[PDB]
RNA sequence: CGAAGGUGUGCUGUGAGGCAUGCUGGAGGUAUCAGAAGUGCGAAUGCUGACAUAAGUAACGAUAAAGCGGGUGAAAAGCCCGCUCGCCGGAAGACCAAGGGUUCCUGUCCAACGUUAAUCGGGGCAGGGUGAGUCGACCCCUAAGGCGAGGCCGAAAGGCGUAGUCGAUGGGAAACAGGUUAAUAUUCCUGUACUUGGUGUUACUGCGAAGGGGGGACGGAGAAGGCUAUGUUGGCCGGGCGACGGUUGUCCCGGUUUAAGCGUGUAGGCUGGUUUUCCAGGCAAAUCCGGAAAAUCAAGGCUGAGGCGUGAUGACGAGGCACUACGGUGCUGAAGCAACAAAUGCCCUGCUUCCAGGAAAAGCCUCUAAGCAUCAGGUAACAUCAAAUCGUACCCCAAACCGACACAGGUGGUCAGGUAGAGAAUACCAAGGCGCUUGAGAGAACUCGGGUGAAGGAAUGUCUCCACCCGAGACUCAGUGAAAU
RNA sequence: ACCGGGAGAUAGCU
RNA sequence: UAAGGUGAUAUGAACCGUUAUAACCGGCGAUUUCCGAAUGGGGAAACCCAGUGUGUUUCGACACACUAUCAUUAACUGAAUCCAUAGGUUAAUGAGGCGAACCGGGGGAACUGAAACAUCUAAGUACCCCGAGGAAAAGAAAUCAACCGAGAUUCCCCCAGUAGCGGCGAGCGAACGGGGAGCAGCCCAGAGCCUGAAUCAGUGUGUGUGUUAGUGGAAGCGUCUGGAAAGGCGCGCGAUACAGGGUGACAGCCCCGUACACAAAAAUGCACAUGCUGUGAGCUCGAUGAGUAGGGCGGGACACGUGGUAUCCUGUCUGAAUA
């Protein structure tokens, strides 16, 4: 399974997540 | 003969979702999915040939690849075939 | 493990490609999706046997 | 979407040379889309 | 124990400049002498990035418009549900064409955005969803059209063009009723069946074409009727019984459905057929088509409305009821029928006439040429198998498609109701779709003062620990916050 | 008409 | 070479191996989906539709190879008339396209200068098409020169803004000659003599050289500042290696590197020897290039633009000699 997905660091105005 | 070798090839993997096992409860069918190509008649005698079982009828449908935008680069992910396999009154998985 | 094989004749390394495509690659290939496979290696290395003998076959056979 | 693959498809460029021209001149300057096409 | 760069100060020279130093800076700079510049900027309606002035002005995103009660949320006028009020209702309603690509729906949070806010969103993030013998594409044939083996022409190039080969915007094989997910359904199921074929059994025949004919086969208009979809009248069933008069009464409401196929095939028109003979031509062959003669009878077939039943003791169905984990599932099933009118829908590519005479080929059809003529070959009935592949989500007269902005404009056809009204004209309404954007300084995070504020008093609230209100500091209504200049 | 080249055409003119 | 790795964004889970088949680089091989000259046919690119021959789990349906054109060659068929020809079928050889510039050939402008503009220039330039080449073309005089002299072509500097051409305006602009890089000569048109006779083209072996992986390869410590020193101070060393990069501040002596010395199982281009197939020495004589030169008509290159205009070619009409 591959839950990680190494999710990479956003812009400034970026999604709050 | 490449056949057997190209039955057990098309079959790549099985999809897991609730309208999979209400239709494996209820209609009797199994949800897979398979090779680009996966020609009715070679997917039918693949399952045969694995599982041991007995169809009625194949059909198989293409889902389109969905375009996801991972930071600032956009993909589109590649597209897969699924096949519904229907089981007699005798089945076994 | 690559010269093991390699004096074998066509009939038996056909005879052992076919069950490395059968055995360890199907059942292989059906844990990992449904999610119960615990090591992934397994994979790679059988996909790897299998070129080596598919090589062998056709390093033999013909030419 | 038809008439404009049959008006400005590969195929049509190729059946005048002035169309392979075209292509190879695109393929010098290296851009990623050739021709119009699904 | 501090280079260049940046920020200030004091001196120095007629000047372009030079020296020393505090501060941030952080590892390069470079004395004097000689040489080249992409060698010095204040303008060329100069070019690129940024920011003030007007400009916190212009409208508020389509004149149907929303009000309230509750659920969530920290907060709700626009979020969710419900009750009211207003609109389109021949479109703002329902489908597909094209055009887009997952915008469809479940969960998740408002990073950023939505002409305010939005907890919602077609937003942002993960997970599902599109199932094709019967849908469409696909494929057989095709003209508009092209392309073009040989070749003709043509400085090269290239153009023309036969055999053919591509294609539809056309003609060809076939499906519907019901049920069914948050998202698919005619491809998911429950049945009815209908078509495509080859192979295997049965019976034998006369089969057999880049050949013959029909057919395909095609214009406008007019009476239209026999009907049907559709509606209304009755009609039975179920309820019911009436908060402001009467309303157990011809009182009120809701339903009273028809499949695809199987036949039955009727009104219809069409032209006459039944038979005997001969024979021109269609090249060729034909017995096929037809032409002419003759006796006979008027029958002949054509598809065809509708119709009946079969399908079908069809599913569905008034409904209320058992739970209602309160979204729905389940009990099932009463009536499920007659008459009228009536379609711009069928018969109908009909009929009739009108005129200039209204594509093409293939499919489909009998004889059949050669050839095969015990056979092969085909039909008839049975057997089996399979019907390749592709799209099937979603908007589709629209917020998702074409429109420079969620741009006011459009976007092919298709179904497109009831009442009054002749009028897909209007006005209002059923279902369906809607209400298509407003009003914010919050006094928020926080800061301070106070009317004051549970108690002890030294811990009058200044504190154990208090909060409502008011005065102020705190984007202001928020948005196109452009414009020439 | 548009696109690339002659072409940084030429311009007694701003 | 080898004790680190499963390429990176980009960590993680799970693994190989550490003295050798962990991993990496290289040479030789295999596979190499579809479109792409596309080549079995079509078409809207990654798509659709077939025939033929090879062998097969339910006839079911599959896997492999072939199925375009031209030119030539070989074979078999093959009308208008006997023969014949054209055409038709099978097999073999080579190409069909792409690629930045360079060569030749066939075309070929306009803007612009002359202060305008038609001759001219711009210019045989931009651009278009065809060919193979690694260079291409051309190349061994029917040349100059002047009656002194050289014997291939190409390129560079003078000759040389000279002579010349030019609405004698703008502009174009050589040739002879001298110095340099490099110098290689031959073949057929025809008979006889001796006949592998040197030089070459196509293939194996051996020697030397270079790449495709690479190996070894010297030398500084303590103290002060200071985040840490390669910086300051002290005394030492390598150097056929202070040319460069990294290393918490500027490193010869920290590492990778550099000078230098080596390395190749396998394929390689280059220079030779040794093996095989093919054309092919010299001697005697003759032959020695015909629709060509030249001329008439209109033009292009030679600086030469038709002027008194030399030379070649060009489409057309004519057109001899050959020592």
């Amino acid at each position: 399974n591959n839950r990680p997905v190494y999710i990479p660091r956003p812009r400034p105005p970026h999604p709050r997540l | 003969m490449i056949r057997e070798e190209r039955l057990l090839k098309v079959l790549r993997a099985p999809h897991v979702s609730e309208k999979a096992s209400t239709a494996m409860e209820k209609s009797n069918t199994i949800v897979l999915k398979v090779a680009k190509d996966a020609t009715k008649a070679e997917i039918k005698a693949a399952v045969q040939k694995l599982f041991e079982v007995e169809v009625e009828v194949v059909n198989t449908l293409v889902v389109k690849g969905k375009v996801k935008r991972h930071g600032q680069r956009i993909g589109r992910r590649s597209d897969w075939k699924k096949a519904y396999v229907t089981l007699k009154e005798g089945q076994n998985l | 493990m690559k010269a093991k094989e390699l004096r074998e004749k066509s009939v038996e390394e056909l005879n052992t490609e076919l069950l490395n495509l059968l055995r360890e690659q199907f059942n292989l290939r059906m844990q990992a999706a449904s999610g119960q496979l615990q090591q992934s290696h397994l994979l790679k290395q059988v996909r790897r046997d299998v070129a080596r003998v598919k090589t062998l076959l056709n390093e033999k056979a013909g030419a | 979407v038809l008439k404009r693959n049959r008006s400005h498809g590969f195929r049509a460029r190729m059946a005048t040379k002035n169309g392979r021209q075209v292509l190879a001149r695109r393929r010098a300057k290296g851009r990623a889309r050739l021709t119009v096409s699904k």
